[PDB]
């Protein structure tokens, strides 16, 4: 029951799981990067990535937070401070 | 496609279907502005009384006291006896009371009745 | 006996004749040597009770009180503290003083020879309470309590003194074997009801009874810690050890005229539990609770049954221990945060973490937890009213299935759940606080060991 | 929609800040906690066995009306051990 | 009773502590061959429902249901026993479904590890009493009733046809 | 079996009823038919304390199934010769309880039908 | 060492483990086996349960009608 | 009901019956690859009328979304085991003691962990430095006397912390 | 520390389910699925697991030797 886990890792498999995503290109696939602007998804593609990594990492977080993620750093900052990630 | 939600005192109306979020009046909007205002000057009140290091003990809510003292001391005032308190008085008071009154007299009165004539189960009925 | 009085008049002037910080020691250390004075008591066998001297006399059901009065006082004057400790010397040696001249009094109180000195000892038993209660009340409502206290008491409990003088004129004097075992059937006249109905009556403001219950909650809410554990204890079980001697007269008419008081009991006894399963102010919760166990203790009495008289007596003892324990607990939580609110107060299963176990016992016991005395003298209750009718078990067992969700709901309430995260100020685990607890639940685990003092006269 | 900037610099504060207290409830001071300063079965069920069997014969045997029994059965094709006589067995079994 | 569901909750209890405490039939789909010995000691519990002929859970359910069937019966009660006994046959195998045997659904990391030796000590322990010790009780007691061992045809096979069906 | 789905669909009439079966009196049709052989000794059958509903027929299996389960406690699997022959012997008072019923329900049958039809 | 966990691959299964599991599956089966051939049939009630008891006129006595 | 505001959007509205008929749909639909073809259905759905440029029509259809979905609902949602009502819910709350504790110790066990409380005794003096002037110059000074939101503004001025920062960062760690 | 994370191009989902489903949903018309995240819960180690009666037939697949030895015993 201790689950090891790590900035690094968390973060390359959150960038692991967006790449293994359809329609975005798996070239061109920054940390830092816009979801609305530069990537080609709509708002529902965005809130189905959320809902997917909801169902993979076992803990939702709300519509109330879900209008405010917009790139993939706050999303491994906000699961971070959920698992609160140091040894 | 269903027989449209009735309300009632369990039935708990949820937030999708009100239908009063549809046709939203903008003095209601207004009003849920200045809800989200009375909320935050009480959370911003709350965060400035509540964070101080120099600061010991306990919060000192003053709605609580208020429903605190409501609940208790602000009880008989006001008051003035009214037709619906004085009946319901009568049937919470004298009418279950006097219902168990009747029904001890009647079981108590079969009961002497049938140890008067001595058919009892008294062979050994030592623990009285 | 009087062996056990006069030094309890000598520990009187040792409060003035003791310098600061010595008033403690020499009171504590004293009482408890009273303690001891008092558990030698038991001397008493079998068939008649034992007389002290030309005045006085013990009987069997006198001693057990005598015992839980005298253990109760060094248990109070440890826990009375800490509240007026900021307060003035003078002042601290006037409340230990009048503390002594209260316990005096009760001893007088439960000794007594003949029920005018019961009357005596029982106003006398009264009024210094209520200058304690009203000197530290601590709350704003305690001129409106002290008052409602001594007019309810006196109202209800003047046409007694009467009616003892009518016992004296018309059938020589008052002590209790010549008051028996010369009494005679007296029939179905209306002045047998109205003598019968004065001396039930005013015992009945004392335990308190339902319609007359409002006495008794606001006494407790506002008072300080001593005057409500002795107030509730050691003055309702009074009254019910007043009603059990006095009974022994006027048994023909009261199966005529018994039957509403039994009524109004029961029905009081549901609707007082209904009552204290809701509310908050935790306080008033032992109040009402103390309300439905002497409503119980009163159907006990007015039915006549040896059975009964032992059931009621040990629900006498072991509720005497239990609502000063609860109080206690209540002012344990009081002196940690000082809200006397109910829902506010939360958390404690990390903080202090013992004191948990103290707060499960004491829901246990007014839980009827299965081998304490609680349960035994409600057990003998239950099977003696279903003796006297066969139907009155469902208000017994209503009764029995609340008392245990408020009970429950008064554990649960407090200290389960979650930390408010606003408290923030609170002091681990006291010593005084846990010896207190210490203090109350080893006697009355060990009278559930061996229960052979406190049953009735025909043990 | 999306967070202010404003949030998004107070943010970063607090998760460094965040950072730096689990930082420093990672605790390492190397020696953390410091002080001051079949035998079984053979105490444990030896030991109540010697006094549960001294105290179950002489004082439960000293009361009288104490621990009893429901007796064996006895059969009619058999012998008593205690005074000794044979009881009649069964008679002819036949057509099984 | 007793032997039977100590030993069902308990490896209920290590699958559940197995999968990161989630404790849902939802996304837990096919689990064989995810360590066999949880699996074989689910599966065996569950085929020990309703007493497949005639193993430790045969002989009291069945004995019972029999000796209901011969004697003063209420008409109804035996009709509701079973009905249930075709429910309790069909939800064991539906927690045997959706339990194990589906498709593998569950969140990756997994510390899925039964590598215990106390957890297989115990499983291991009350399998051996959970097969053998329902024969050894049911066979060493004193008759304290008469047993019927005179039914019609399917009265006795109609435990096992309504199980079977 | 349809002796359930005839009584309560049908007539009750002819066919008998349980906890009042003794319908017509003994030696209608018996002559000469009674042995109740029964040298259990009821004396030892009280010495040896049976279960009650079980001092009965057949006893004397059951008396020497626990006298070898007794006196061979150990061997586990020893007495069963003697427990299918309690099982056999049962079987027989239990078929013997069915003749009883179906001869009354034929006597009851036969006779009441041809006496209410023609008489 | 023990075991250290992996990445949404198939677990690994050491041969004790599946072994056991196994075996004591396969002993289930044994057991049901041979208390299912060797001594019972328990399936079947040991007795010829009989017809309506004997279909015999006046065998069991009725009257001549 | 909201933090921020008191409208919610109703673009976000909609997202929100989106998220609750796909969690409801998931709790509806085992074997994952049905689940996804109906998933897809639902968003094929939704995207028939994705570009509707009216608001009336929009809101209408919304109702009549709301009465397909209270209808078409289910009973106990796959909620996760962290989430409220779900099968945790501060399963492991049993050690959650605030650290405003822990300074009521006795100084032995206090000798026995020294860097943690001189540790803590450096982080008080950062709660104690930065807590008068700055905090409460910018709780009094950038908003208006109705303050009008529930966020906080950064300390962007020189140097030190934002205000409140205390109890929101000395939270436990949430897995004891 | 290292974890190696398994990467991607290297399912090319090919699997029966999920290419059943793309076709029925091409053939229906959307052609619009999430991706092959379902492929490390399809195959490897998993892509047929025995179904309900197969783990009843899982106890005598090794029981009938070792019983027919007790009999031969």
């Amino acid at each position: 029951d201790a689950p090891p886990l790590t900035l690094e890792g968390i973060k390359d498999r959150v960038l692991y799981v967006l790449k293994l995503y359809d329609k975005i290109d798996p070239e061109k696939l920054s940390v830092n990067s816009h979801f609305m602007k530069d990537l080609g998804l709509d708002s529902l593609d965005q809130v189905e990535i959320i809902m997917a990594m909801e169902d993979e990492f076992g803990f939702e977080i709300p519509d109330i937070d879900a209008e405010k993620l917009m790139c993939p750093q706050e999303i491994v900052d906000y699961i971070a401070d959920k698992k609160d990630v140091y040894e | 496609s269903f027989p449209k939600y009735e309300p009632s005192r369990l039935a708990s109306l949820p937030t999708t279907l009100d239908p009063a979020e549809y046709d939203i009046s903008s003095e209601t909007r207004k009003a849920q502005a200045e809800r989200l205002a009375i909320r935050s000057r009480l959370k911003r009140e709350y965060q400035l009384q509540y964070n101080d290091p120099s600061r010991r003990g306990v919060v000192e809510d003053p709605a609580l006291i208020r429903w605190t003292c409501a609940r208790s001391a602000n009880v008989y005032p006001n008051f003035r006896p009214n037709t619906k308190t004085s009946l319901l008085g009568a049937l919470f008071g004298i009418g279950p009371l006097i219902f168990w009154y009747y029904v001890f007299k009647t079981d108590r009165d079969r009961k002497e009745k049938l140890i008067q004539e001595g058919k009892l189960d008294r062979t050994f009925n030592i623990s009285y | 006996m009087l062996k056990y009085i006069i030094p309890t008049m000598m520990l009187m002037p040792l409060t003035w004749l003791s310098k600061n910080s010595m008033i403690w020691i020499n009171t504590t250390l004293h009482s408890l040597l009273i303690s001891l004075t008092s558990l030698l008591l038991l001397n008493q066998f079998g068939d008649n009770s034992l007389n002290f001297s030309l005045t006085f006399f013990s009987d069997s059901l006198s001693t057990p009180l005598l015992i839980l009065t005298m253990w109760l006082l060094p248990l109070m004057l440890m826990a009375s503290q800490h509240h007026l400790s900021k307060e003035n010397l003078a002042r601290k040696k006037l409340f230990i003083s009048m503390l002594i001249l209260l316990q005096l009094f009760l001893i007088m109180t439960f000794t007594a020879t003949e029920l005018i000195f019961f009357y005596i000892m029982f106003e006398a038993t009264l009024v210094p309470t209520l200058i304690i209660i009203t000197r530290w009340g601590n709350q704003t409502e305690r001129l409106n309590a002290g008052l409602y206290f001594l007019f309810y008491t006196l109202a209800g409990s003047l046409p007694l003194l009467v009616a003892l003088i009518y016992i004296q004129n018309t059938m020589g004097s008052l002590n209790f074997l010549i008051l028996q075992y010369w009494v005679q059937p007296m029939p179905n006249s209306w002045s047998n009801t109205f003598m019968w109905l004065a001396c039930m009556m005013a015992f009945m403001v004392k335990m308190p009874l339902y319609g007359l219950h409002l006495w008794l909650p606001k006494a407790h809410v506002e008072a300080p810690i001593a005057g409500s554990m002795v107030l509730a204890a050691i003055l309702l079980k009074l009254g019910g050890y007043g009603m059990m001697r006095i009974t022994l007269l006027l048994n023909p008419i009261t199966d005529f005229m018994a039957y509403p008081f039994i009524m109004l009991s029961l029905w009081g006894m549901i609707m007082t539990s209904s009552i204290c399963l809701r509310q908050t102010d935790l306080k008033s919760l032992i109040a009402y609770s103390s309300v439905s166990h002497m409503a119980l203790v009163i159907v006990a009495i007015l039915i006549q049954t040896p059975w009964s008289y032992m059931g009621a007596t040990a629900l006498m003892i072991a509720h005497g221990l239990t609502s000063s324990m609860l109080f206690c607990l209540a002012n344990s939580n009081y002196e940690r945060v000082h809200s006397r609110t109910m829902i506010l107060a939360r958390g404690l299963q990390t903080l202090l973490p013992l004191m948990a176990a103290w707060w499960l016992l004491a829901s246990l016991t007014n839980l009827a937890l299965p081998p304490s005395i609680n349960l035994i003298g409600e057990l003998f209750v239950v099977m003696s009213t279903f003796s006297w009718s066969n139907i009155t078990i469902i208000l017994m067992g209503l009764n029995m299935v609340i008392t245990a969700l408020y009970s429950l709901y008064m554990l649960i309430t407090t200290q389960r759940g979650k930390h408010t995260h606003h408290i923030n100020n609170i002091l681990p685990s006291f010593t005084r606080e846990n010896a207190l607890m210490s203090l109350h639940m080893l006697p009355l685990l060990l009278l559930s060991l061996n229960p052979k003092i406190i049953l009735g006269p025909l043990y | 929609s999306g967070y202010t900037p404003d949030e998004k610099l107070r943010l970063q504060q607090l998760r460094e800040l965040r950072r730096r207290w689990l930082k420093d409830q990672e605790l390492s001071p190397r020696e953390p906690v410091l002080p001051p300063r079949s035998i079984f079965a053979f105490t444990h069920v030896l030991i109540p066995v010697w006094i549960i069997h001294y105290y179950l014969k002489y004082h439960v045997t000293t009361k009288p009306y104490t621990i009893v029994e429901k007796k064996p059965r006895i059969f009619p094709g058999d012998t008593i051990l205690e005074t000794g006589e044979v009881i009649p067995p069964m008679k002819e079994f036949p057509d099984q | 009773h007793a032997f039977f569901k100590a030993m069902l909750f308990m490896c209920s209890g290590s699958i559940i502590h197995s999968l990161n405490d989630e404790q849902d039939i939802r996304k837990m789909g096919g689990l064989f061959k995810a360590m066999p010995f949880t699996t074989t000691a689910l599966i065996i519990g569950s085929l020990a429902l309703t007493g497949m002929p005639f193993l430790t859970g045969f002989y009291s359910k069945d004995l019972i249901i029999e000796s209901a069937n011969t004697s003063y019966t209420n008409a109804w009660a035996l009709l509701m026993t079973l009905v249930a006994t075709s429910f309790t046959a069909i939800y064991s195998t539906r927690i045997i479904f959706f339990a194990l045997l589906g498709q593998p659904r569950f969140p990756t990391l997994i510390n899925i590890n039964e590598n215990n030796p106390f957890l297989i000590n115990s499983i291991k322990r009350l399998l051996i009493g959970s097969l053998f010790a329902g024969f050894i009780i049911s066979n060493n007691i004193p008759p304290m009733t008469i047993p019927q061992m005179t039914m019609p045809h399917y009265l006795k096979m109609t435990a096992l046809t309504v199980t079977i069906l | 079996g349809a002796h359930l789905a005839r009584r309560y669909l049908g007539d009750a009439s002819v066919e008998p009823e349980p906890l009042r079966m003794p319908t017509f009196p003994p030696d209608y049709g018996f002559p000469e038919r009674k042995e109740r052989e029964m040298v259990a000794t009821q004396q030892e059958m009280n010495d040896a304390q049976l279960v009650l509903q079980q001092r009965d027929y057949c006893a004397h299996y059951l008396i020497r199934f626990l006298k070898c389960k007794r006196d061979s406690f150990p061997n586990f699997l020893a007495c069963k010769h003697e427990q299918h022959d309690w099982d056999y012997c049962e079987h027989l008072d239990y078929v013997k309880r069915m003749k009883e019923f179906e001869r009354e329900r034929r006597l009851l049958q036969r006779k009441k039908r041809r006496e209410q039809r023609e008489a | 060492a023990h075991i250290e966990p992996r990445y949404r691959q198939f677990p690994q299964l050491t041969r004790s483990q599946v072994i056991q599991a196994e075996f004591f599956s396969a002993t289930m089966w044994f057991w049901i086996l041979w208390r299912f051939w060797h001594d019972s049939d328990a399936v079947l009630g040991h007795f010829p349960y009989p017809d309506p008891s004997q279909w015999t006129d006046e065998e069991l006595g009725i009257p001549p009608d | 009901f909201l933090p921020s505001a008191a409208y919610l959007t109703h673009q976000q509205k909609v997202l929100q019956l989106y998220k609750r008929a796909l969690r409801h749909l998931e709790s509806r639909c085992v074997h994952r690859d049905k689940y996804r073809y109906f998933a897809c259905l639902l968003r094929a759905r939704f995207d028939e009328h994705k570009n509707e440029k009216d608001m009336v029509k929009a809101t209408q259809l919304l109702r009549e979304a709301e009465k397909e979905f209270w209808h078409g609902q289910h009973p106990q949602p796959y909620i996760f085991p962290e989430s409220p009502g779900g099968t945790s819910y501060e399963r492991y709350e049993c050690y959650k003691v605030p650290e405003w504790c822990l300074d009521d110790w006795h100084p032995s066990e206090k000798a026995m962990y020294p860097d943690y409380f001189a540790k803590r005794e450096q982080w008080k003096k950062l709660r104690r430095e930065s807590w008068e002037r700055e905090v409460k110059q910018l709780q009094e000074e950038t908003p208006v006397g109705g303050p009008r939101t529930e966020a906080l503004p950064p300390a962007r001025k020189q140097g030190d912390l934002p205000p409140l920062w205390w109890h929101i960062v000395t939270r436990p760690r949430e897995r004891p | 520390s290292k974890m190696e994370l398994p990467d991607y191009k290297q399912w090319k989902i090919e699997g029966t389910p999920l290419e059943t489903v793309q076709e029925k949903l091409a053939a229906r018309g959307l052609r619009d699925p999430w991706g092959r995240n379902e492929a490390w819960r399809y195959m490897g180690g998993f892509a047929n697991n025995v179904s309900f009666v197969g783990a009843l037939l899982k106890g005598f697949k090794w029981g009938f030797a070792a019983f027919v030895v007790a009999v031969g015993a």
